[PDB]
């Protein structure tokens, strides 16, 4: 739905993150390049933005 | 009609009057607990204040009666009820005040269930007296019923979403011959197999083969801990196995500690040699089998599942014939809890490294496959010439396939054996296999090498299509893949064809297990009807309900069926 | 050995071969009120009341259905409370 | 008048085949929902071969 | 080459798309036994996930949704197809093989309470309970209105302040288990009324309420109430290839194992249960999920691929710079000392299952009995007494503690106390208040005893009497 | 199945429950008093 | 469900690449309950005139 | 109650004499009306 | 004696008789042994029984009917 | 009391005992509007 | 409860006491220490240093239950030393390179504001 | 019977983490540091939420927890705010609690994103850390969310949002002289960062005698809290938990004579 406010081993914010890794991703920077920008060095930071799937925009599409 | 209103199965004189809905029960999902005592039982807080016992008002204790009377449906430890010697029943709860109500002695008060209590606890489905056995109440603060990895073994309930019943006893009658006859440390040994029911569990006794390995050593503060946790200790310490050094204890030597008592234990290790035992250094043991106990002390070997498994003449079942039920149950909690302070330092792990082996293996694996497969071609152009001859009294079509199996059977077990070439101490899986508490060596033959044949109701998979088991397939095709054998191992992967004929043997051994158990509880379900009746009198005569006898004497011994044991007469078997 | 010995010494007591099956257990000694437990019970009790049979309540099965203990261990003693070894007794408050 | 007969959901007859994703959206039907469901009295039934 | 054939007349598009979609979620079927393959087509059709995206708009009782649902770090080309990566049902979690305080023995999993404190794993639970008014008679109209203690003839203790003057409990309030959520008068000829009660310990805000002319015309209400449930040690967490278990314990990140880099496994799993299961494809897996994550590119699981190997798997991991194997050196936590032996750690897609322990649990205690027969009945709680096993009552024969057997038999369930003559077997007619009984016919108060039998085997004795077949009970 | 044919398992253990004329698969072992079961020939 | 006959319940040869093996519920039917293949389609039919 | 306690030793079953069932039945002269209740 | 019943306490006759005692000692019954600080009936009862100091006669009943009467004292534990 | 017509997003009185209805878009589905009064959450 | 309350784990009753004393007639004076409420981080930490100390002959620090809040302490000592004076000397020496830890560490964060450069 | 004093060398200082290094100190001490930053270091977190109406899609609930995970600034306030229970003064006030409101109305066709920068606190020193901002939640058009907001002041132990450090890296003897972790083949094992082995030596040669020193801990915070501050701060509350027992202790004796 959508993305988790902190990573669920580190407790690291991913949250405003994950607005960047969605900002890289729109530029060259691919899915792998984005975590490397982010500059992570720990697997279960870079887990929580690579598995994540956002559902929030197909509720927002619904009429209210 | 009337005679129609009488019913049997679903029908009051059957169905209800026989077996009828029990009040004082308790249903939840069961996770073990290895902390817990074999007697004591998680109970969630919320099911025993709902559960309750009738207590007479005894002036002894009217201290604590007269405060639960004050906490009424409020604090955990309260009475819902109070019962007058009228017999009148008064709600704390509705009455408007619990202060004004005063007890008299002979009342009843409905105190909430509370720890050490006695309640009977039973898997949904009991077989047989062992899934039924007595334990004593523990609360714990979450909802689910917590049990001792020791208890798991009888009741045979894996925890996967598993749940038990316990019913609670209001008559002290009834309680106290629970008590005598279902307690769980009496119910240790079974009676039809003269041995206990109760085996360590596979972790901990994985855990315990590598803490009797020779190599392992304990460092003094480690010690400490470790005898702070055990029952057994008596609060002096051993002297140390290595001295001058730094003080160290070997891990058989803390294991010494844990054995209760003096009970002397002779048992053959799993991976025992005969030949070590007919070879000189028999005593020596270079390969540390030949596990033996003495003076409640293990002296030399390594603990094999054979030593503290479900079996006669197990170091548990001697603790049992000496030290008593109540000490081997505190045994059986003293080797858990050591173990798992070791486990956590020393490690568990399982990996595809460990099931990895060296390339010069798997070479080997493939030459003896290669060899096998160009054997079965052999035979298949030998016997359209015709050259192979019929066994008599069997088929020629048969005899063929009967031979070509023999040639893929001798491929499987030289493959089988070069996994166990390549198996190393270190290897991980060799670990769980020698300690043999959980896999195998046919399961690491699977693994490493060759999965083997697979077959329908043991026999070859047949010809779906015509003169072919599959379109892919040639007509008339008497190839090992094409009769479902598989000589690739779950590591190596298996091919379509492969696995469609895998999964037929899934299929077939899925549809026979599911009908095995209706069968088997529908007739032991008959039996028992029949044999309740038989019965041992006051002179031990077994006798039917009739009366008439059925043995003289029980057993034809007069004896109980747990205490005879096995023994050797050494007359009969030597020459004269 | 005990519990095959017992198996085949009950099947054999009759003399003749007989199969665990509810028929098998229809021709029996067992009281009537064994046989309404067994689904036969409208057959059976007519006929006891017309022979004026009675129930031997030998059965365990007859007692628990009176809600009298099965005649099993711990049931078939009776107590006998002594007033002789009660009077060298400690009364308490 | 015949009668009336169950439609099974997303089929030509069915108003939501031949919807785009959109007019889904108003319906509030969603767009990834397989259908070949009949409803009965508001509930889904789906035959089975 | 040496073929079986040259002239093969049709060519399989591809050996995966044989696999149902349910097989196609298990990473590396054919590494894994073929009877844990079947086991996880079962498990993932119990898996909770948001069954669509607008589950909002319907409302479906017994609904399951995941709070942060994630695709899985490896992913089969098939499962694109069927569309699972669009609506996942389960969130990926790090997993050691490892044994700690032996609460993983047994198919047991242990859990990170940080984790679930950040609501990795948590769940959203929909109710719906539709009410609809009935007019079987002009008399028996059943309007919707709010109970009050003088207008109604059998309203409950329950208060009835949490319903609306509709009768209909407000949107967004929180309403506790076993607490009125509907409110109707029938008409009586005062009025009593019919109540509908919440489920016991529910504790589910009520996420909306919609009243609509119904089919046949009369009034319809359907209320329904959002529950958001953690995780718990009872409910059970399945992983992807056919391994199903409870969670053992949930442990602080401190208390949890941690690396040298600190990173702790959301999920830990007992070493035992992969050899057992031969599921060689989970090991494999594991690799491949940190290889994923490390490399940003997502796995592809499917079987007879052969794209990925354990080697090159392996190749990939000492490249990145971790162990080739995945081992990993860890520390206990609580002693903070480097555990001797180095345990393998690999990020494993789970699916929570349906099953959870707060359904399950159950007890009755002087619950209300069924007049006609005077057998325990479950009450307005929901909860039941457990019916005594025909094999229960045979195995406590074979233990000899009759007296718990009869307690059970008798005492638990339907006690009654009979009166009867030696010869006279016919029920004498008691009267309470006299305390003396007579068997009519012979009136005899001497010969009168007081017998305790089961209420229905009374009934039975006095059915048995209309039958013209008559019990005798003799003292002697 | 895994042994000509013989009954083995719950089903020879439902035939002692249920007492059957036939056996589903009946057969009986022969040894001989004779010479003849010592050598093949004469057997 | 109730019957036992090892026939139907058993995989066949010729049902490869038309149902999956693995999906199939447990319990006391064992493979009475199969799902077609996704290649495999069952045909609507045609007139044979 | 004031009635003592005591189990039953044996249960014999004959058949029940009309003319003892006329004596215990509650009614007297019988049942005259087919309707439960008059009003 | 000449009885064919064990003189030993059968462990069925033990448990009816520690019940039995726990029952009255919980009743209010006179303690023939004093208790330990034991507020526990089944504790005491067995500390009873191993003193043989409670007053019951057990009745033991043949197939023939014949009844043999055997104390608490003359009676030995099972266990 | 007041119900909210979901088909025109407006808020629409339904009199109790009255047939359910919107005015002028024809709608006899009916939603309660949310309670005044609040109810507090935590954040944990 | 079926979930203990957080604040209940840390935070000790009135009742209940943190520091239980218990005599040990299996060594001579021997004390058991007994701290409820307590996390595990503290209990490693006491019995260490009393395993440093040589008037200390036993030190042995355990939970009862994971899911209880307690941690049991052992303390044996020689006949004319004492078993509470070594555990509350194990506490001072504890605070003690506590203390000069801080100090340490707060001089090195002013030695290096900006960093070495 | 003395405890050997501790030498403090600090690799590097920084806000993002802090590297420092601690030797002749027992390694049960290097242990109980460690834990005690990530749990015994209190942080001002939202405790409390009430949503007056929720429009969004989220409910309000899922709103709730996610504003909880925030991190709150409590580099200076955290021994100011005072533990609401522990205070007798009003649970929601100013000293012992921070007020955050929020109100955000989308008028606009586009979706409007709420933003943890958005909630506004009635204490300054108090405020969500945004220099991007974090996403609670997105409102689609003619939707309004308005809530209510508390902040207690509570340590990691009590939840995962008090924590106030991301996960902490602690190693120590990388070279393997005292073999605590044996290798099957000391070759495919990499070398450590901080390991003094060479490349030649696959692994460290055993030592009959090893003591472990040169512990080296890694901070990584979210910023609320400065992560040498953390360090100052947990070594004070360790030392504080011990001179709590040696009170408790010294009463319970003097109770005894
Ligand atoms: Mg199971
Ligand atoms: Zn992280
Ligand atoms: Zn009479
Ligand atoms: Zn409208
Ligand atoms: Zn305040």
């Amino acid at each position: 739905m959508i993305i988790p406010v902190r990573c669920f081993t580190c407790g690291k914010i991913v949250g405003n993150k994950w607005e960047a890794y969605l900002g890289l991703l729109q530029a060259e920077y691919t899915e792998g390049d984005a975590l490397d920008a982010l500059g992570l060095k720990r697997y279960c930071c870079r887990r929580m933005l690579l598995a994540h799937v956002d559902l929030i925009e197909k509720l927002l599409n619904y009429a209210p | 009609s009337l005679k129609q209103r009488l019913k049997g199965k679903e029908g009051r004189v059957r169905g209800n009057l026989m077996g009828k809905r029990v009040d004082f029960s308790a249903r939840t999902v069961i996770t073990p607990d290895p902390n817990l005592s074999i007697d004591q039982v998680g109970v969630p807080r919320s099911i025993a204040a709902n559960m309750t016992f009738a207590e007479i008002v005894t002036p002894f204790n009217i201290d604590r009666l007269q405060e639960l009377v004050r906490r009424g449906n409020s604090q955990y430890p309260g009475a819902k009820y109070i019962i007058r010697d009228n017999g009148d029943r008064i709600d704390l709860r509705f009455h408007p005040k619990p202060s004004d109500l005063h007890l008299q002695t002979g009342y009843k008060v409905e105190r909430h269930m509370c720890d050490g209590d006695i309640v009977i606890f039973n898997r949904q489905p009991t077989l047989h007296k062992m899934s039924m056995m007595g334990h004593r109440v523990r609360i714990l603060p979450w909802s689910t019923f917590r049990l001792n990895l020791s208890v798991t073994t009888p009741y045979n309930a894996d925890f996967d979403g598993d749940e038990m019943n316990l019913h609670l006893p209001q008559s002290l009658e009834t309680r106290a011959e629970i008590q005598e006859l279902a307690m769980v440390p009496r119910m240790i040994v079974t009676p039809q197999s003269n041995r206990p029911v109760m085996g360590i569990v596979q972790d901990t006794l994985t855990a315990v083969r590598k803490f009797t390995k020779r190599d392992v050593f304990l460092e003094r503060g480690e010690v400490m801990n470790l005898l702070m946790f055990l029952s057994t200790w008596d609060g002096k310490v051993p002297q140390p196995a290595i001295l001058k050094p730094r003080p160290l204890w070997t891990g058989k030597q803390i294991f010494s500690l844990i054995i209760p008592g003096h009970i002397n234990c002779i048992r053959t290790h799993s991976t025992h040699p005969d030949d070590e035992d007919s070879g000189p250094y028999k005593h020596i043991s270079p390969g540390d089998t030949k596990v033996v106990v003495e003076n409640g002390e293990l002296i030399m070997g390594i603990l094999c599942k054979k030593s503290l498994g479900t079996s006669a003449g197990s170091l548990v079942h001697i603790s049992y014939l000496e030290m008593g039920h109540d000490i081997t149950r505190l045994f059986y909690s003293n080797i858990q809890t050591v173990i798992n302070n070791w486990l956590l330092i020393e490690g568990h792990t399982i990996g595809i490294g460990d099931s990895i082996a060296d390339s010069k293996t798997y070479q080997d694996i493939q030459n003896t496959i290669k060899k096998a497969k160009q054997d079965v071609i052999e035979v298949i152009e030998k016997a359209h010439n015709n050259e192979l001859e019929p066994t008599p009294g069997n088929t020629l079509r048969q005899t063929f396939e009967n031979q070509v199996n023999r040639i893929l059977n001798d491929a499987r077990d030289k493959t089988g054996s070069s996994a166990q070439k390549s198996l190393s101490e270190y290897n991980n899986f060799k670990s769980m296999v020698v300690s043999g508490a959980k896999g195998s060596k046919i399961n690491i033959s699977q693994v490493i090498a060759v999965v083997g044949q697979q077959n329908v109701e043991g026999k070859r998979i047949p010809f779906g299509f015509k003169h072919r088991t599959l379109p892919h397939f040639i007509k008339d095709d008497y190839g090992p893949e094409s009769r479902g054998f598989v000589e690739n191992s779950y590591l190596a992967g298996l091919t379509p064809t492969e696995f469609f004929f895998h999964a037929m043997g899934g299929r077939e051994g899925l549809i026979d297990t599911a009908v095995k158990t209706a069968e088997t509880g529908y007739i032991q379900r008959r039996l028992i009807k029949s044999m309740e009746s038989v019965m041992v009198k006051y002179d031990a005569t077994v006798r039917n309900s009739i009366n008439q006898v059925v043995q003289l004497r029980y057993g034809e011994d007069g004896l109980a069926g747990e205490s005879v044991e096995f023994q050797n007469l050494a007359t009969l078997k030597p020459s004269n | 050995y005990r519990h095959l010995a017992l198996l085949c010494d009950t099947m054999t007591c009759r003399g003749h071969l007989m199969a665990i099956t509810r028929h098998g257990v229809n021709r029996q000694d067992t009281g009537p009120l064994m046989k309404c437990s067994f689904e036969e019970t409208v057959d059976v009790l007519m006929e006891a009341a017309a022979h004026g049979e009675s129930d031997p309540m030998k059965g365990v099965s007859e007692n628990i259905m009176l809600g009298q203990l099965a005649p099993a261990g711990t049931g078939c003693f009776d107590l006998l409370l002594d007033a002789e070894k009660c009077k060298y007794g400690m009364e308490i408050p | 008048f015949i009668g009336k007969i169950p439609i099974m959901l997303r089929s030509t007859y069915c108003l939501l085949n031949g919807l785009t994703d959109r007019d889904l959206c108003e319906l509030n039907e969603c767009p990834l929902d397989p259908g070949g469901y009949f409803i009965i009295n508001g509930s889904e039934k789906v035959l089975i071969a | 080459e040496v073929a079986y054939c040259s002239t093969y007349t049709h060519c399989e598009i591809h050996p995966s798309m044989i696999l149902g979609v349910c097989a196609s979620i298990i990473p590396f079927p054919d590494h894994n036994q073929s009877p844990r393959n079947t086991y996880q087509s079962a498990m993932g059709k119990q898996a909770m996930g948001v069954y669509i995206t607008n589950f909002h708009v319907r409302m479906d009782t017994l609904a399951h949704v995941l709070y942060y649902p994630q695709k899985p770090l490896v992913t089969t080309r098939s499962m694109e197809y069927l569309r699972f990566r669009e609506l996942p049902a389960g969130i990926n979690s790090i997993v050691a093989i490892a044994s700690y305080t032996g609460y993983n023995q047994e198919d047991s999993v242990i859990m990170n309470r940080s984790a679930v404190d950040r609501g990795f794993f948590r769940s959203v639970f929909y109710r719906s309970y539709k009410e609809q008014e009935s007019k079987k008679g002009f008399d028996q109209e059943e309007v919707f209105e709010k109970p009050t203690r003088e207008t109604c003839q059998g309203m409950r203790h329950a208060i009835y302040d949490k319903l609306d003057d509709d009768g209909l409990i407000a949107p967004g309030v929180r309403v506790s288990g076993d607490d009125v959520i509907i409110g109707k008068t029938v008409t009586l000829p005062t009025k009593r009324d019919c109540s509908t009660f919440l489920r016991t310990s529910e504790t589910g805000i009520v996420d909306q309420v919609m009243v609509t002319l119904n089919q046949e015309g009369y009034k319809f209400c359907k209320i329904r109430v959002r529950s958001v449930r953690i995780p718990q040690i009872g409910d059970k967490f399945a992983s992807r290839h056919g391994q199903k278990g409870t969670c053992g314990i949930q442990y602080r990140q401190e208390d949890m194992p941690f690396t040298c880099e600190g990173i702790t496994p959301d999920i830990i799993i007992n070493p035992h249960a992969i050899p057992s299961r031969m599921t060689i494809g989970h090991l494999i897996e594991c690799l491949q999920g940190k290889v994923s994550a490390n490399k940003g590119e997502i796995g592809d699981a499917t079987p007879f691929n052969d794209a990925v190997n354990v080697q090159k798997i392996s190749n990939l991991l000492s490249d990145y710079g971790y162990h080739l194997r995945g081992n990993e050196v860890l520390y206990n936590g609580f002693t903070g000392r480097k555990i001797t032996s180095q345990i393998f750690i690999g990020p494993t897609y789970y699916q929570r299952l349906k099953h959870m322990v707060d359904d399950k649990i159950h007890s009755r205690a002087r619950g209300p009995i069924q007049i006609l027969n005077r057998q325990p009945m479950e009450g307005r709680s929901r909860d039941g007494g457990l019916r005594f096993g025909e094999m229960e009552r045979d195995c406590q024969i074979a233990h000899g503690a009759a007296q718990f057997l009869r307690e059970r038999l008798f005492e638990a369930s339907d006690p009654y106390q009979v009166h009867v003559c030696n010869l006279c077997g016919i029920m004498a007619i008691a009267n309470t208040r006299t305390h003396t009984y007579e068997c009519r016919g012979c009136r005899n108060k001497t010969q009168i005893s007081l017998v305790r039998m089961p209420y229905a085997c009374k009934l039975l004795f006095q059915e048995l009497m209309s039958m013209s077949i008559a019990p005798r009970m003799m003292s002697v | 199945f895994h042994y000509k044919n013989v009954t083995l398992g719950v089903p020879r253990l439902k035939e002692l429950i249920n007492i059957s004329k036939k056996p589903k698969t009946p057969s009986l072992t022969v040894f001989l008093l004779g010479q003849s079961a010592r050598d093949a020939e004469r057997a | 469900r109730d019957g036992k006959l090892a026939k139907p319940r058993q995989l066949h040869n010729t049902l490869w690449g038309m149902v999956c093996p693995a999906e199939t519920p447990e319990g006391h039917a064992v493979g009475l309950v199969k799902n077609l293949a996704l290649m495999a389609y069952i045909s609507v039919g045609s007139q044979p005139s | 109650s004031a009635c003592p306690l005591r189990t039953i030793k044996r249960v014999q079953f004959g058949v029940l004499s009309p003319d003892e069932l006329k004596r215990m039945s509650v009614t007297e002269g019988g049942i005259k009306y087919p309707e439960t209740t008059e009003g | 004696q000449k009885r064919i019943t064990t003189p030993y306490m059968t462990k069925y006759e033990r448990a009816r008789v520690l019940g039995t005692r726990a029952l009255q000692i919980a009743m209010c019954a006179p303690v023939m042994v004093e208790l330990e600080g034991e507020t526990d009936p089944l504790l005491i009862a067995m500390k009873e029984l191993k003193a043989r100091k409670i007053p019951i006669i057990i009745r033991r009943y043949l197939p023939d009917g014949s009844y043999e009467d055997w104390g608490v004292d003359e009676l030995i534990i099972s266990d | 009391m007041i119900y909210i017509c979901g088909e025109c997003h407006t808020e629409n009185e339904i009199k109790s005992r009255d047939p359910i209805r919107c005015r002028e878009c024809g709608y006899r589905i009916m939603y309660k509007k949310r309670t005044k009064r609040l109810v507090v959450f935590d954040a944990r | 409860m079926n979930a203990p309350p957080a604040f209940e784990s840390f935070l000790l009753f009135e009742g209940e006491k943190k520091i239980t004393i218990n005599k040990d007639t299996k060594v001579p004076n021997a004390c058991l220490f007994t701290i409820n409420k307590e996390d595990h981080t503290l209990g490693n930490i006491i019995k260490s240093q009393l395993l440093k100390d040589p008037q200390v002959l036993f030190a042995g620090y355990k939970v009862p239950h994971p899911l209880e809040h307690k941690i049991i302490i052992r303390v044996q000592t020689t006949p004319d030393y004492s078993p509470q004076e070594a555990f509350t000397n194990a506490i001072t020496d504890l605070i003690s390179e506590l203390s000069l830890l801080e100090e340490r560490f707060r001089v090195a964060i002013k030695d290096k504001q900006e960093g070495i450069e | 019977p003395y405890a050997n004093q501790p030498t403090v060398r600090i690799t590097e200082l920084t806000d993002e983490n802090v590297k420092f290094i601690i030797e002749n100190t027992d390694l049960a001490v290097a242990n109980s540091i460690r834990r005690v930053f990530i749990a015994e270091v209190p942080i001002i977190a939202i405790d409390w939420v009430q949503i007056d109406a929720n429009s969004s899609v989220l409910h309000d609930e899922f709103i709730a927890h996610r504003l909880g995970l925030i991190p709150l600034t409590s580099d200076d306030i955290v021994d100011k705010l005072q533990y609401s229970r522990d205070c007798t003064c009003e649970e929601f006030c100013p000293e012992c609690s921070v007020e955050f409101t929020l109100d955000v109305r989308c008028n606009e066709d586009q979706t409007r994103h709420v933003t943890s920068r958005d909630l506004i606190s009635n204490s300054p020193r108090v405020i969500p850390v945004t220099s991007d901002d974090i996403l609670i939640v997105k409102l689609r058009k003619g939707q309004e969310l308005r809530l209510r907001a508390y902040a207690k002041k509570g340590f990691g132990k009590e939840h995962a949002k008090w924590n106030p450090t991301a996960g902490v890296a602690f190693e120590y003897d990388p070279d393997n002289a005292l073999r605590h972790t044996v290798y099957p083949k000391p070759e495919e094992w990499p070398k450590s960062e901080y390991s003094e082995l060479d490349e030649d030596e696959s692994q460290a040669p055993y030592d009959p005698n090893g003591k472990p020193e040169r512990f080296y801990y890694n901070v990584e915070s979210c910023g609320s809290l400065r992560p040498e501050t953390i360090v100052l701060s947990a070594l004070s509350g360790l030392k504080k938990k011990l001179s709590d027992l040696q009170t408790q202790l010294s009463h319970e004796i003097q109770s005894d004579v």
